[PDB]
């Protein structure tokens, strides 16, 4: 085909990002796979007169024993001028009974690159202990992980699938990056013939599209749940003022008065104190306001949608969806994945993916996670259990004491 | 000896020009030098003259190579430099020795004079201009048409260029390692002598066929090789023990200097100790102060140079073998780890002191110390090390299974080589049955320097102390602090202070703050602790 004329938000240069060093492992696998690619004609190799650089790694995708290459465009993206021609979030899978991912990377080869913009591509393969300097690439045609990418093969897509969007017009399908989502309320029956039906449509033209089911009816939010005990103590009490008193952050009809005067005086916490009538009423007030999410929550698109998430021990964690503090638009809980039986970080990981994945479903649009971790822990090993064609933003905290206390308490 | 090879395209940064510099006048002498020389160079094979055209005059003056009184000429290209684009990392790193293999053979061809072999890029030549102006009036200019001495693409370019010309005698020969630094060219393998001679000069011809001169087997350079501090050998490597100047009158910048040397060492030789010389220095007026030099300042120099002595052995990394990192607590905050695959035949070894925040613990110490020596690890081997550490399986999963935040740690093993890692304490997941419970309070006016801390128990004990000059955490951590003090083995603590909360909560054992060290120590001294925490003013008290 031909190539479209991209460029840069005025102002910006290209990406000056260090490549992280890789294990063996993945150095072997990647020179591989770049070797075949620059064969095909889908890179070349650059002299030093370009001083660009993105990251790149490969990470092996579910089910599969095949090394997948990965690049962190994230920069790039961020510098590349927006396009508007955009993508149309729907609202229907978000609502549909059964969604399924496709990744349909390979689609953006075909189509090539503008010569001028591909000295932006441009990425470097290292070497062990730096005994030579690095292999360097730089793409000739629409590389994967780019936002561009899905947006200048935008148009070929639609054509492409609408025999299949005409042909079942009670079929939803969304694509964010090298993925598509399609979601039909059929049962797990007559979808996945036609999931692998659409599937082969695809591979028709030539871009190989290859548990892996997904259930949007079954998340959006849960109440937080407060204890209820047959004699409560000092203590009891305490604590429950303390999540109560922050609550009231989300919710300023919750009183914490009654309680906190039975509290009044210098008692052992061991103590066991009869609750007031008064008391009694107080807190089935609370109960009772607690029951749903807060009033007044809407989604706006023209600012970020955050993500923060606690750990919660025994492989529990929390989560919060929000674009305003205390005014979540979703919050939830991820128990492990039986195998993380003593990795803190594989754990993460796959959580933060769940997450991402559901936003993506929800509002179509990544979020930028607030992950209780240390920069060098995660970037040690993000890569090794990483897999997803996109990469969200990130920055690592101080997970506050209260916070966790308190969506710990979350309906179980 | 110029080369047949494309030149590779290199533009002037964006938006600026090419130098526009004045030539410094220059003895006679130094003016009959540079030019009965540069007359050379074009007659050599760079086309290097040009006139009033191209007006981008570079300072040269000349400076004699003090061993041999004849100038060789001399260029100076700061402002071009400025003016050049940027060019991709040249050396994000060198290769560790503990990284390399063993070897039966090693040469390194010096290739100096390389960089005048390689053709410059015709457009740009163009921005590099002389001016040799003779004695007097008369107001004997060149230019380039090879990469130059001082120019910032040089060496980039350069690298590159080898990297392409050894593409394929790499290939006919894989059993051949290259390595390519500065203007030098490590060359080694596992072949017979005499294979490796022939190999040696075969390549040296494969160069010379693309203009590059190089030395005759008669003029080169032979192991052991000068490396990182590193004394390397083909099958072996030795620390170049360095030993310290046993000086009459010590100087700060003297201690400055020496306690660097010395720390550097430290990694190799663990035992070497600064604390006393690191004390020298307090208060130091001038860096050309003469300091006395207490006896604990002697003992220590003295008994440092007993360690200095006598060098190390290492080996190399053989891909065969498993890799083993093994850790040990120096002291607080001080860690020993050594990498090898043979027992004691260390392959790397070090020490990492860190330092201390508001809140740290020997535990998650190790952790930082296995995720530094696994990412240094990857960088070399490209693996991580299977580790041995100090600490006991049942601690690390009773910490682990409690922290805040997320940690882990790769395959490793328990090792009772004492001091072992440990929590100094726990603080109780419920209130303790039968124990005084102390509600601990704390205030102080942030701007007058001046507050109170007190307690009450159920037992009805109270308490409270005025304090002159402080704020409002240290009284808070105070309140908690007495509390512990006058309490007992095993007592409850009621606080609302939301700072002190997490600070106790996630059992630092380690503080900045001498205070808050204080309340460690109590807390460590107790029997078992609970502590709450509750809302501010108004209901609690
Ligand atoms: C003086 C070391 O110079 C080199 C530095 C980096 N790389 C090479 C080539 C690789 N050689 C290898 S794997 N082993 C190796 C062992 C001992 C010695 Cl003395 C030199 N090289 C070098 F020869």
């Amino acid at each position: 085909i031909e190539t479209v004329p991209v460029k840069l938000k005025p102002g910006m240069d290209g990406p000056k990002v260090k490549q992280w060093p890789l294990t063996e492992e993945k150095i072997k696998a990647l020179v591989e796979i770049c070797t075949e690619m620059e064969k095909e004609g889908k890179i070349s190799k650059i002299g030093p007169e370009n001083p660009y650089n993105t990251p790149v790694f490969a990470i092996k995708k579910k089910d599969s024993t095949k090394w997948r290459k990965l690049v962190d465009f994230r920069e790039l993206n961020k510098r590349t001028q927006d396009f508007w021609l955009g993508i149309p979030h729907p609202a229907g899978l978000k609502k549909k009974k059964s969604v399924t991912v496709l990744d349909v990377g390979d689609a953006y080869f075909s189509v090539p690159l503008d010569e001028d913009f591909r000295k932006y591509t441009a990425f470097t393969i290292p070497s062990i202990n730096n005994e030579t300097p690095g292999i360097r690439y730089q793409y000739n045609v629409l590389p994967q992980g780019w936002k561009g990418s899905p947006a200048i093969f935008q148009s070929s897509m639609t054509k492409i699938l609408e025999p299949f969007r005409k042909q079942n017009p009670d079929i939803v399908i969304y694509q964010y990056m090298d993925d598509l989502y399609v979601g039909s309320d059929l049962e797990i029956g007559q979808h996945r013939t036609k999931i692998e039906e659409l599937r082969q449509h695809l591979l028709r033209w030539g871009l190989t599209t290859p548990g892996y089911e997904l259930h949007p009816d079954k998340w959006t939010v849960q109440p937080i749940v407060l204890p209820e005990k047959d004699s409560w103590t000092v203590n009891d009490i305490q604590k429950l003022v303390g999540k109560l008193n922050w609550a009231s952050q989300i919710y300023p009809g919750i009183k914490v008065r009654q309680l906190c005067k039975l509290l009044r005086g210098t008692k052992a916490l061991t103590e066991v104190i009869p609750l007031t009538e008064e008391a009694e009423l107080e807190l089935a007030e609370n109960r009772e306001i607690l029951k749903e999410p807060v009033h007044g929550v809407y989604y706006d698109p023209s600012k970020d949608l955050i993500a923060e998430i606690q750990k919660q021990g025994q492989g529990q964690w929390t989560y919060q969806i929000y674009q305003e503090p205390f005014k979540n638009l979703k919050t939830g809980k991820y128990a492990r994945m039986r195998g993380a039986h003593t990795n803190d970080v594989k754990q993460l990981t796959e959580a933060v993916q769940k997450i991402t994945t559901e936003s993506i479903v929800i509002w179509g649009k990544t979020p930028k996670f607030k992950l209780p971790i240390q920069k060098e822990t995660w970037e040690t090993w993000w890569t090794e259990y990483w897999q997803a064609t996109w990469i969200p933003e990130w920055e690592f905290v101080n997970t506050p004491p209260l916070v966790k206390l308190w969506y710990q308490l979350e309906k179980e | 000896p110029i080369s047949p090879i494309e030149t590779v395209p290199v533009k002037l940064k964006p938006g600026m020009d090419g130098p526009k510099v004045k030539q410094w006048p220059l003895t006679e002498e130094k003016i009959k030098a540079l030019v009965e020389i540069c007359t050379e160079m074009e007659k050599e094979g760079k086309i290097s003259k040009i006139g009033p055209e191209n007006p981008y005059n570079t300072p040269v003056f000349a400076i004699k190579k003090k061993d041999s009184t004849k100038w060789r000429k001399l260029v100076d290209f700061r402002e071009l430099n400025k003016r050049t684009q940027d060019f991709w990392e040249v050396q994000l790193g060198i290769p560790h020795p503990a990284g390399l293999k063993k070897k039966k053979s090693v040469t390194v061809l010096d290739v100096g004079d390389a960089y005048f072999s390689v053709p410059l890029d015709e457009d740009f030549r163009k921005y590099t201009a002389f001016t040799i102006p003779s004695i007097n009036n008369e107001t004997i200019r060149y230019q380039y048409n090879v990469l130059p001495q001082g120019w910032k693409g040089s060496p980039a370019i350069f690298q590159s260029s080898m990297t392409k010309i050894l593409e394929p005698f790499r290939k006919q020969n894989p059993d051949i390692v290259i390595y390519q630094y500065m203007d030098d060219l490590y060359v080694g393998s596992d072949l017979e002598i005499g294979q490796h001679r022939t190999k040696i000069e075969e390549l040296r011809q494969h160069l010379l066929r693309w203009g590059l001169t190089t030395p005759d087997k008669k003029h080169q350079k032979e192991p052991p090789f000068l490396w990182m501090g590193y004394e390397l050998h083909p099958d072996k490597w030795t620390v170049q023990p360095i030993v310290l100047p046993e000086k009459d009158s010590w100087t700060v910048n003297d201690i400055q200097k020496l306690v660097g040397k010395l720390n550097w060492a430290s990694q190799i030789y663990p035992g070497i100790k600064v604390r006393q010389l690191c004390k020298l220095l307090r208060g130091t007026k001038a860096l050309t102060e003469v300091i006395p030099l207490t006896e604990e300042a002697e003992l220590e120099l003295a008994e440092n140079r007993e360690i200095l002595k006598e060098p190390v052995h290492g080996v190399y990394y053989d891909p065969s073998k498993d890799l083993i990192a093994e850790i040990q607590k120096q002291g607080q905050g001080q860690w020993t780890y050594q990498i090898y695959q043979e027992p004691f035949k260390n392959l790397k070894t070090g020490k990492y002191a860190r330092m201390r925040g508001a809140h740290t613990n020997d535990v998650k110490q190790l952790t930082e110390a296995v995720q530094k020596i696994t990412t240094e690890s990857i960088v070399i081997w490209g693996k991580t090390p299977k580790f041995k550490l100090p600490i006991q399986k049942e601690t690390w999963e009773t910490w682990w299974t409690e922290y805040w935040q997320a940690t882990w740690i790769p395959e490793w093993e328990f090792v009772n080589t004492p001091p072992l890692v440990k929590l100094w304490y726990q603080l109780e997941k419920e209130p303790i049955v039968g124990a005084e419970t102390f509600y601990v309070d704390g205030a102080a006016n942030r701007e007058t320097k001046l507050g109170k801390a007190g307690y009450v128990t159920n037992r009805g004990r109270q308490k409270v102390v005025t304090l002159t000059d402080t704020t409002n955490q240290k009284t808070e951590l105070q309140a908690i602090y007495l509390a512990l003090q006058d309490s007992g083995l095993e007592v409850n603590i009621v606080t609302d202070s939301q700072y002190a909360l997490g600070i106790i909560q996630a059992q630092p054992d380690q503080s900045e703050s001498e205070l808050v060290n204080q309340i460690i120590e109590q807390l460590i001294k107790k029997e078992k602790v609970y502590l709450a925490w509750v809302p501010a003013h108004k209901g609690i008290g």
